[PDB]
RNA sequence: ACGAAUCUCUUUGCCUUUUGGCUUAGAUCAAGUGUAGUAUCUGUUCUUUGUAACAACUGAAAUGACCUAGGCUC
RNA sequence: GUAUGUCUAAAGUUAUGCUCUUAUUUACUAACAA
């Protein structure tokens, strides 16, 4: 699986997270203030960190499941081994 | 601890640091002038009557065979 | 702060090397369709300079989860280097020979260079041997057996037998063959190990 | 049963702390003690593995606000 | 014994199963003695 199809998946999968549940511009300070419901952002904020949190907790399991020497080793060798 | 070349010294901060108006020695001014061009004995015997390789060439083989003994 | 040393004769090898890994690895990202990191390239390297050590063995490097076009990519530049290398080698040994100035170091390094080169050059004329026969023509050895036969047929030379508990020499034999040894010993003080187990013996 | 969400596991995908040069493998493999320290040994012995209920009170002290040292209230 | 590298070298910046006792090894280290 390319990270062409691997984007658009992960981009399926969190739309499918969204179906759970203005423009103004100064043209001579160049400055497009699209004044947006702050609410929301904050939805996004909460979920974002949400998201992060859950993989992040996953590593910590996975990391947490185990002819080596040091840490280091024991992966390297299941780097091989995974071959 | 101690480890290979991989993002060489590039060249951008040597241009961005001041000059150092040292002399060296090759920089001194040589070749001035550029040029241009115009524009029954021998019956008792037993036995009476290139490769792109530099590990296998006749050259190599016959070094090697010289300098062994 | 713009240092940049040149290439001489102390750091001309260093600089070749760096100059080599970085072509190989570029040639390398060049080929890998999936555009890897550089820890990825690590790998790669690393990989390189095992070959490199074991053509200098005279082990073939064949590693199985290779792709091919890595393969060939990295015997290609092993052979450049090996190239390089060995007429070195040739250079030096002539330089050698003329008795010019040259590193003590540098001349020790040919010899090492030469040496490894000879054992090569060596084991693949083993390997010549064994994949297509003796040189040795079967009627020529035929011929030759014949000869000797024939030679001692001559003489009444009687064979010399396997040496049993008979001799009254046999004593005096170990004496001249224990001597010989000796002869290496006598003068170094200093001693290796395999060289102590022998006196040992 | 279909749809969805939450949780756990399993299969794959991702390698997620997952080898970062070169030379003559870069070169050569020893004959020590006592004194001290440090650690590591092993044995060695023994040791041991106030609270509740009942009877009673709900609160003190300071100086100042009222009245003529005393008397109640805050 | 050194390269080398840290350290010190004084003035107050204005906020409310165990403990124990020992004896022995081995290792390493030691410009300390032999």
């Amino acid at each position: 699986i390319s990270y062409d199809q691997l984007a658009k998946l992960s981009y399926e999968k969190t739309l499918r997270n969204l179906a759970t549940q203005k423009v103004q511009k100064d043209t001579k300070t160049g400055k497009i203030t699209i004044a947006d419901d702050d609410k929301l952002v904050n939805k996004l904020a909460v979920s974002l960190q949400s998201e992060s949190k859950k993989r992040y907790e996953a590593r910590k399991r996975q990391m947490q499941n185990a002819s080596f020497i040091n840490d280091k080793n024991k992966q390297f060798n299941e780097k091989l081994s995974r071959e | 601890s101690h480890r290979p070349q991989l993002e060489a010294r590039s060249g951008a901060k040597a241009a961005a640091y001041t000059p150092t108006g040292i002399e060296h020695a090759r920089l001194l001014p040589g070749h001035t002038t550029l040029k241009y061009r115009k524009f029954s004995w021998r019956k008792g015997t037993a036995f009476g009557r290139y490769i792109n390789d530099m590990t296998k060439s006749e050259y190599h083989q016959e070094f090697l065979h010289k300098h062994v003994r | 702060n713009e240092i940049v040393k040149t290439t001489t004769k102390q750091r001309l090898d260093a600089y070749y090397d760096l100059e080599l890994r970085n072509s190989v690895m570029d040639d390398i990202l060049e080929m890998m369709p999936e555009s890897i990191r550089q820890k990825k390239a690590r790998t790669i390297l690393q990989h390189l300079s095992e070959a490199w050590r074991c053509w200098k063995a005279n082990i073939p490097w064949d590693v199985p989860g290779m792709p091919a076009p890595i393969k060939k990519i990295i015997e290609r530049y092993i052979k450049s280097k090996a190239d390089a290398w060995v007429s070195a080698a040739h250079y030096n040994r002539e330089r050698i020979k003329r008795g010019a100035h040259v590193e003590k170091t540098m001349v020790k390094k040919n010899l090492g260079r030469l040496t490894r080169l000879w054992i090569k050059n060596e084991q693949e004329r083993q390997r010549q041997i064994q994949k297509n026969g003796p040189e040795i023509t079967p009627e020529e050895a035929t011929t030759i057996f014949s000869v000797m036969v024939e030679w001692l047929e001559s003489r009444s030379f009687s064979p010399i037998p396997f040496p049993p508990l008979t001799y009254k020499n046999d004593t005096k034999i170990l004496v001249l063959a224990l001597e010989d040894l000796k002869d290496v010993y006598a003068s170094k003080v200093r001693l290796n190990a395999s060289e102590r187990e022998e006196l040992a013996l």
